């Protein structure tokens, strides 16, 4: 993990949907987050803010903010493209942008949380090939195909029998000393 | 006296799936609350071992593992092992995408009448050439290291040597982070081996080492030599994530007036080059620190 | 139609099964559970549960108390043994009301294994006999043999 919540958000002193990496305790982890995101604190502009050691980190994009978060160190860049990167990905995910195309696409929305990131693992590229990994498929097909098929030969056939019956070095002495 | 627990149950059937979506997300909304009140659990038994539907399973699937499980009727519901044998067919799927998702789930997953034979199958599929599968494998294996680790015993060892028949640079990278936290000792034996070749590799696996050295010498030290012919290796340090932590890896490390230099470069070039402020404060906190 | 299949499911009672199904046989750990297959006939796809008998599954089967429409006894004829425990059982079945809605067939399976008994021996044998607010014609299978069962089968859709 690198992240117990991905959680998108929308203006509302509420985020839009969020997911649950761990589940223990009640939403009052998530829930008073949550409260605390709505309220933002009056706090002008900025679109980081750790406090806390947690790392509240966040996009707005728009009168959205997408949000991830965290409490230990990190290497940034890399997290800005994950939530610029989310800007690139939704509307292609759940469609464009409202809460409801999104409400419609909440499975895909969620999945895409998994999908693309393990654990705080940057997992891929290319959306499209994520759709691939799964509801998309090919083996199986493959599979049913030939299988499908030879069952019902079987079945067919059963139809009819039913059917009728140096540098380092420089450092290290220096150190060594 | 009738109620729309039924209305939902005749939409099903006037559908089939699509009709049943629906229900999936109104039930989600529904459970959403907590709330709900049994029975279409029957429906739901009836049709879906003689039933396909795949992202519905999905749905469904996830539904049970947000959900409780341990449920007031068990623990399980108490068919948690029946229906899993198509599941663990699906699991056991040639299909490999398919197994990968229900892996994926499977991580998510800890339901252990079921778990005790699909650790048999889950052997077989670590065996699958794809390495979304068995990556998943990793997750899930976490997943049973601190639920029922034992369910497992041979495990950290039997991973290292996989390591060795291993080469997906994703999969590896998985493959450090859990086996330092079932053992380091492995990883160290390896480390010694791969000491030379690190440089050459991506790094995202090369990081997580650095978090493991650094909580045992305070604990104790004497090691160093063998690292150190590394460590200056190191000393090339060039991604910013890299750098990154190369520098902060360092004063870890060390605090000599020569290291107190060294780290202090790479910051100050860091800084030089670096445009996001946010960060630029962060090392400063740590500098405030130093 | 809810066609059930119990006894302990994994003797090849699932191999009976697994023959109907894909030709094929038991490629499975013997399988306590629902095996599920609607075949289609008079197309009433008969969905089957293929359902060991084993202790649970045997024991909790009563989300599938509802009400039955066929019945495939599938049968270890070199079983012989638990089958008067069984009529001991079944009687329960026969207690149960769901059951007398199938016309039907209870198949003996296991034949070239082992051996098996008279088709009368068996019939008083597990409370059989008895019956008659159901059909009760009586159909032989093996589980590497079985043929003619369909005429069983024939009347009984259409009783």
């Amino acid at each position: 993990m690198v992240l117990l919540a991905a959680a998108v958000c929308t203006k509302a002193g509420k985020a839009i949907v969020s997911r649950q990496f761990v589940e223990m305790t009640r939403t009052r982890i998530e829930g008073l987050l949550a409260a605390f995101p709505k309220l933002m604190n009056t706090g002008k502009q900025h679109t980081f803010v750790e406090t806390e050691s947690v790392r509240y980190v966040y996009q707005p994009m728009e009168k959205l903010y997408m949000v991830l978060i965290t409490t230990k160190n990190s290497n940034i860049l890399e997290d800005l493209e994950t939530l610029r990167l989310f800007s690139r990905v939704i509307p292609e995910y759940c469609r464009a942008l409202e809460e409801n195309e999104i409400s419609e696409h909440c499975f895909d929305l969620i999945f895409a949380f998994d999908e693309i990131v393990a654990l705080g693992y940057r997992e891929n590229v290319n959306l499209a090939q994520i759709r691939t990994f799964t509801e998309m498929d090919s083996h199986e097909e493959k599979v049913f195909r030939a299988v499908r098929e030879t069952q019902e030969r079987e079945a067919k056939a059963e139809m009819r029998r039913k059917a009728k019956e140096k540098e380092v070095d420089n450092f290290v002495d220096k150190l060594k000393s | 006296e009738p109620p729309s627990e039924i209305s939902l149950k005749n939409d099903l059937e006037k559908g089939d799936v699509k009709s049943k979506t629906e229900a999936l997300k109104k039930v989600i909304i529904m459970i959403l609350n907590g709330e709900k009140l049994p029975g279409l659990l029957m429906t739901i038994i009836r049709f879906v071992l003689p039933l396909q539907d795949h992202t519905i399973k999905k749905l469904l699937l996830v539904f049970w593992e947000i959900v409780p499980k341990t449920t007031p009727d068990g623990r399980l519901l108490h068919e948690m092992i029946l229906v899993c044998d198509a599941y663990r067919k699906d699991l056991q799927h040639p299909n490999e995408f398919i197994r990968g998702s229900t892996l994926r789930f499977l991580c998510k997953l800890k339901e252990a009448e079921l778990l005790e034979p699909l650790m048999p199958a889950i052997r077989a599929c670590l065996e699958h050439r794809h390495s979304y599968v068995r990556r998943n494998a990793v997750l899930a294996i976490y997943t049973i290291y601190r639920n029922f680790e034992h369910l497992i015993p041979d495990a950290p060892e039997l991973i290292h040597d996989f390591l060795v028949n291993e080469k997906d640079a994703s999969c590896k990278r998985n493959a450090f982070m859990m086996l330092i936290h079932a053992d380091q000792d492995r990883a160290l034996d390896y480390l010694s081996t791969c000491i030379d070749q690190v440089q050459t590799f991506g790094d995202i696996l090369q990081l997580v080492i650095v978090e493991l050295i650094y909580k045992v010498c305070h604990a104790n030290p004497s090691e160093r030599a063998r690292f150190i012919r590394c460590i200056y290796n190191l000393l090339q340090s060039s991604s910013p994530a890299v750098k990154y932590e190369a520098a902060g890896t360092l004063v870890t490390l060390s605090s000599a007036p020569t290291a107190i230099k060294a780290a202090a470069q790479c910051y100050i070039d860091l800084i030089i080059k670096e445009s996001d402020n946010n960060v630029k404060l962060i090392v400063l906190d740590r500098l405030v620190e130093l | 139609m809810r066609i059930l299949m119990v006894g302990l499911d994994g003797a090849g009672k699932t191999t009976v099964l697994y023959k109907l199904k894909l030709g094929e046989v038991i490629t499975t750990i013997p399988t306590i559970g629902f095996n599920v297959e609607t075949v289609q006939y008079k197309n009433i796809s008969f969905t089957v549960w293929d359902v060991g008998g084993q202790d649970r599954i045997r024991s909790l089967w009563r989300h599938y108390y509802r009400n039955t429409e066929g019945v495939i006894f599938v049968v270890d004829s070199n079983d012989r043994s638990r089958i008067g425990e069984a009529r001991e059982v079944m009687q329960r079945m026969l207690n149960e009301d769901e059951l007398r809605n199938a016309a039907w067939l209870v198949f003996a399976n296991k034949q070239d294994l082992p051996e098996a008994m008279s088709a009368a021996e068996i019939t008083e044998k597990l409370g059989l006999h008895s019956i008659r607010n159901r059909p009760w014609f009586i159909q032989a299978t093996c589980a590497t043999s079985g043929e003619g069962l369909y005429e069983g089968l024939e009347w009984l859709s259409n009783s």
